[PDB]
């Protein structure tokens, strides 16, 4: 079977720079094609035959290539193409596609508004304690959080969630879970979430001591 | 205006067997190849068989020979994959496709489906328990203040979280789930004018069509 | 996006008119040999075996071995397979009338060659593309196209040999008539192939299928001359084996083909019979110029 390696892997480019993704193939591959995904939706057939567009596909797309090396270029990328794109061949049963190329949309740098919100009262009475620390409209992607008890590091029990690019500011955000028993929340008072990203090299800090409540 | 119906989700238990259906509409059932695509979140999309509903001919990946199984029902003009022996690496999304192809009229184009997220189960349904979450009062007060509701221990996805039944579209951060425990939590935040969150009620209402329940609260300051 | 469709208006127009190049070519031929003849060749089997042992042990070895050679792909190779293993033509009946051969060995030769691609056709299929190809191949084979195939060869030919026979008088009318309207299917046929090449230019093929396509037919002449020559034949008998190994048929391909794969598999390969016919055409119209050459000298 082909295997076909796509890059890069992902990417990040401006509403009017020209982008190219390339695929190379493990064999020959007599014609190569690609499909692209918007996130939330079923692929959709983009260029067929290395040149050719599907109905509907701007004239903005083109592809080619040949032998075990096809690229797929975008002239004027608009808002509209911040998407997943694979590589497919149908010519060498069984058909493969790609592993997938995330072209998203770049943009200026942004600072995170870190929060903390405090354990529901149901909850510690239930016997738990979720600590909620909410980083929101954060550019780029990459960022560290840690969680302090008292000063002190912990990483036991946290849980971290992503989003996606928001269609707005196309920004991302966070969600940082400490799920903790009653008895340990009762145990310490402060609780300090700490973010650490490009824009600031100081993190942001911030804090909650439930002894003043 | 070629269409092709799908389930939304099918959960099943280890070691059982599951059979996804397509029902097509709008073009001759019996004048194209129906093609089936997994797609795992994580790994990329991968091509599982083809069957075509004239001649009943059936090409396989290789993987999966001994796994699915299609078949064709021409009277309702539906197509059907049967998956077995369900492990834990078959939770994907399966999509049913047909490729319109002219090299005559040289012209192509697709029809997907919308999907079916099986996902192998091994535990039981379980309802939210919607933990909601007030900002602090030490906190400075600010003109936009974030509101969550905090949802845990509910079991299967997927799971809907809105506010005020649809009436805020901008700034509603869904957070995708984390599986823990064979129990996926979710939180979510709402950015919201100051002055509205103690003149009108803001409530966050999840929706489990699994277990069916709907589940309304609202957010209001911690008062001690 | 609402027609999805409309190729058909050339193509049953092509497929009416070679139907009719077809019945017209076989009664013009059917004057040409004698019943008595005919049974003559048939109870010796020195012609038939060779033939049926050469177009069935030596031409699907032959495309095995190039599409292996070749380094052709999987859907390259079966078409090349496919086409290596069919039975033979009546491109191979017209060949013969024009290579001055033995026309009632080859009425019998082609008869015998198709029903044995009936009989053989699923058994090296299978044998064949064990490997090259996953799923099975024996269904797709066309027997209700063979044998109607059979049928279109053998009523013409049996109704202009009674004619013969019975009315000589009535047989050079019917000659001239269907001189005539093949003179012009001729160019029905021929603007239409154009037009179809025309189009194969644009969506051009793996040119390695090209130098195997163009391998087989020449590879297929000589093996079947050498075979009779080794086989101590006749003269003329010799030129009609060899013409009838060379030429295959390449319509049960194309089905077998559009059967077994879907149309954007096979994308490129839609015009792959014609290419071949082209090939077979050019081949035996280069010999036939070289022996007709021979012979005024």
């Amino acid at each position: 079977d082909i295997v076909m390696t796509q890059s890069p892997a992902i990417m990040s480019a401006s509403p009017g720079q020209k982008v190219t993704i390339t695929c190379s193939a493990s064999s020959s591959v007599n014609y190569m094609h690609w499909y692209q995904q918007k996130l939330g939706s079923s692929p959709k057939l983009w260029i067929y035959d290395t040149s050719k567009l599907a109905l509907g596909v701007p004239a903005r797309f083109s592809g080619s290539g040949s032998g075990t090396s096809y690229s797929l270029t975008i002239s004027s990328m608009e808002a509209e193409d911040a998407a997943s794109y694979f590589c497919h061949q149908w010519s060498s049963y069984p058909r493969t596609f790609g592993g997938g190329t995330k072209l998203e949309i770049k943009r200026a740098d942004a600072a995170p508004t870190v929060s903390i919100f405090p354990p529901s009262s149901e909850q510690l009475t239930s016997g738990g304690a979720s600590v909620v620390c909410f980083l929101n409209n954060f550019y780029p992607k990459d960022i560290n959080v840690k969680w302090k008890i008292d000063g002190s590091e912990r990483q036991n029990g946290v849980l971290n969630s992503w989003t996606d690019q928001d269609s707005k500011d196309s920004t991302y955000s966070m969600s940082s879970t400490l799920t903790l028993t009653k008895d340990e929340y009762e145990r310490h008072n402060s609780y300090t979430c700490e973010a650490t990203h490009k824009t600031s090299t100081s993190p942001i800090v911030k804090s909650f001591n439930r002894n003043e409540c | 205006e070629v269409q092709l119906q799908q389930p939304g989700a099918e959960l099943v238990k280890p070691g059982a067997s599951v059979k996804l259906s397509c029902k097509t509409s709008g073009y001759t059932f019996t004048n194209y190849w129906m093609k089936w695509v997994k797609q795992r979140p994580g790994q990329g999309l991968e091509w599982i068989g083809e069957i075509n509903p004239s001649n009943g001919g059936t090409n396989y990946n290789g993987k999966f020979k001994s796994k699915a199984s299609l078949t064709v029902d021409k009277s309702s003009s539906t197509a059907y994959m049967q998956l077995s022996s369900l492990t834990s690496e078959d939770s994907a999304v399966y999509y049913c496709t047909i490729l319109v192809y002219d090299a005559y009229y040289v012209f192509a184009m697709d029809y997907w489906g919308l999907g079916t997220s099986v996902t192998v189960s091994s535990a039981k349904t379980t309802p939210p328990s919607v933990y909601p979450l007030a900002p602090g009062s030490a906190a400075q007060t600010n003109s936009m203040v974030t509101l969550g509701c905090l949802v845990k221990g509910y079991f299967p996805e997927p799971v809907t979280v809105t506010w005020n039944s649809g009436s805020l579209s901008s700034g509603v951060h869904t957070f995708p789930a984390v599986l823990q425990s064979d129990l996926y939590t979710l939180s979510s935040s709402v950015t919201v004018p100051s002055s509205t969150w103690p003149s009108e009620t803001v409530t966050c209402n999840v929706a489990h069509p699994a277990s069916s329940t709907k589940v309304d609260k609202k957010i209001v300051p911690r008062d001690c | 996006l609402p027609p999805n469709f409309g190729k058909r208006p050339t193509d049953l127009a092509l497929s009416v008119i070679l139907v009719f190049m077809l019945f017209f070519i076989m009664l013009s031929l059917g004057c040409t040999m004698e019943f008595s003849k005919i049974k003559a060749h048939l109870w010796k089997p020195k012609g038939l075996a060779i033939a049926l042992v050469a177009q069935y042990g030596i031409m699907p070895l032959t495309a095995f071995v190039l599409g292996k050679v070749f380094r052709l792909k999987n859907i390259e190779a079966l078409a090349i397979l496919v086409c290596g293993c069919s039975p033979g033509g009546n491109l191979s009946n017209v060949f013969s009338l024009a290579m001055k051969g033995d026309m009632n060995l080859s009425i019998v030769m082609t008869t015998c060659s198709t029903f044995c691609a009936l009989g053989m056709m699923p058994l090296l299929l299978y044998i064949y593309s064990r490997g090259i190809y996953d799923g099975d191949l024996k269904d797709k084979v066309p027997y209700k196209g063979i044998v109607i195939s059979l049928v279109l060869v053998l009523i013409p030919c049996t109704i202009g040999i009674v004619l013969k026979s019975k009315r000589p008088q009535y047989m050079r009318y019917v000659i001239k008539g269907g001189m005539i309207i093949i003179l012009l299917c001729s160019v029905a046929v021929t603007v239409l192939s154009a037009i179809n090449v025309g189009k194969s230019i644009m969506f051009a093929m793996t040119p390695l299928l090209i130098a195997t396509s163009s391998l087989m037919p020449f590879i297929g002449f000589l093996l079947g001359y050498v075979l009779s020559a080794l086989f101590c034949l006749n003269g003329r008998c010799r030129r009609t084996v060899s013409m009838e190994t060379g030429c295959q048929n390449v319509q049960l391909c194309s089905t077998i083909l559009n059967v077994a794969f879907p149309p954007e598999v096979i994308g490129p390969l839609f015009f792959f019979p014609l290419l071949y016919m082209i090939f077979q055409l050019g081949e035996g119209l280069l010999l036939i110029a070289i022996f007709w050459c021979y012979e005024k000298f």
